[PDB]
RNA sequence: CGCGGGGUGGAGCAGCCUGGUAGCUCGUCGGGCUCAUAACCCGAAGGUCGUCGGUUCAAAUCCGGCCCCCGCAACCA
RNA sequence: UGAAACUCAAAGGAAUUGACGGGGGCCCGCACAAGCGGUGGAGCAUGUGGUUUAAUUCGAAGCAACGCGAAGAACCUUAC
């Protein structure tokens, strides 16, 4: 069902950063507001801080997790039980 | 409370368990209604969705009036309240008291109530003045469930047939 | 105004409770308050309801002859220890 | 300890007794009906029959233990 | 035979306009009947109630609130 034509979205927030970081070997806590952009492998091993709308998430990042967007790994709404 | 009868049976090999409690094995429909008919008593089948679907060899129709004989007898068992005043009048009294003897012969059970006021000084004491002198008075025809207990604005006992 | 010993408290399956108690130090009227004690923890708290001896119902059990009492509403029957009665 | 009887969807009761077959009322949940609540009517859920076990083709049911409840059981000074 | 204390700013009658009746009569409407096809049973699609949440924006309340304001919420809209 994943939706794109050609090009895969990066949002230019933490994809020219991430870049940069990686002449730096590794860098610690990425906090973006981008949740949008799916996960090239530029990212893998880092460690992105996703917004919640709330709170800047830590995601450690795996090659495994690659065809798919940062906001999946950044559990919006809380709880189900009631 | 309803069972297939006899012919109504078309499930190939049956249980056939009589009025008692004996079995003859898994015999055919056919041969199980014939040994029905011999016997006068149907092959009523209270088990059809079990191993060996379950034939029990009893008049239907007479087992189920039966069933509802004893339904009736258990229908007729009730609670009876009787409320008693405060100061009491003793014709009244003794007519309540009466009442309860009755009920009790009948079967049923009497909750007796005495139906109270504010000042509470000697209407407690007054309840069970009333209520254990009843219970002094029918004792061999009701024993006690429940004592004389408070409930604020009454006080209830509970009186029951020695032997039901 | 009384230190009593316990001997034989009375377990009846048809009458009812006497505490057999020899006094130590004062005496055991009918109107006492009563403390019961084990060796450790205390068993009953209450007073002392009925007072009949083997002679006459005496009112009063002084020095220490063993007395029969009955002890409002005692739980725990058959031998005890420490029977500390207290009154100002 | 004695003897007698009992123990069942949450509560009060039948069934055991006759070895196969678990009902009833009150409550709980959901709906309807009403303007709305109760009542009513409907469904829906809910018991392995104190339990250890046996029996027997199969036990709530027959038997026993233990657990209990209940009644009676002769001693208070 | 017959009070008062106390208490209320009324208790009442007759009629009148309505409304109301498991009063009456005369009528009517898919109101029932007669008939067809559904909803309630299933899954989902929605809107609400409730409950969660950092917020589940607010309103609409029986018919006449509930595929409604919304005749187009990813951001916008958007008020949270
Ligand atoms: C110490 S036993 C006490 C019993 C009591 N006195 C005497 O017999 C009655
Ligand atoms: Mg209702």
């Amino acid at each position: 069902p994943r939706s794109l034509k050609k090009g895969v979205f990066v949002d230019d927030h933490l994809l020219e950063k991430v870049l940069e970081l990686n002449a730096k070997g590794e860098k610690r806590l990425i906090k973006t507001w981008s949740r949008r952009s799916t996960i090239v492998p530029e990212m893998v091993g880092h460690t992105i801080a996703v917004y919640n709308g709330k709170q800047h998430v830590p995601v450690y990042i795996t090659e495994n997790m690659v065809g798919h967007k940062l906001g999946e790994f950044a559990p919006t709404r809380t709880y189900r039980g009631h | 409370k309803e069972y297939l009868t006899n012919e109504r049976i078309r499930a190939k090999q049956v249980r056939v368990v009589g009025p008692d409690g004996k079995q003859l094995g898994i015999m055919d429909t056919r041969e199980a209604l014939r040994l029905a008919q011999e016997m006068d008593l149907d092959l009523v089948l209270v088990g059809p969705n079990a191993d060996p679907p379950v034939a029990r060899i009893m008049d239907y129709s007479k087992w189920r009036y039966e069933q509802q004989m004893a339904e009736k007898e258990a229908r007729k068992t009730e609670v009876k309240s009787i409320k008693f005043r405060v100061k009491i009048d003793e014709h009244d009294y003794q007519t309540k008291l009466g009442h309860i003897k009755r009920f009790l012969q009948e079967g049923h059970k009497v909750k007796v109530t005495i139906m109270f006021r504010g000042r509470e000084v000697a209407h407690p004491e007054l309840g069970e003045r009333i209520l254990n002198r009843v219970t002094e008075d029918l004792k061999d025809l009701a024993v006690v469930e429940m004592k004389p207990e408070m409930l604020g604005r009454d006080m209830n006992m509970l009186l029951a047939p020695v032997k039901v | 105004l009384g230190q009593a010993e316990v001997r034989a408290i009375f377990r009846l399956p048809t009458g009812k409770q006497v505490a057999g108690c020899m006094v130590t130090q004062g005496r055991i009227p009918r109107n006492a308050e009563v403390r019961v004690l084990r060796d450790g923890q205390v068993i009953w708290q209450g007073r002392i309801a009925s007072l009949k001896r083997f002679k006459e119902d005496v009112r009063e059990v002084a020095q220490g002859y063993e007395c029969g009492i009955g002890l409002d509403g005692f739980d725990d029957f058959r031998e005890g220890d420490v029977i500390e009665a207290f009154q100002m």
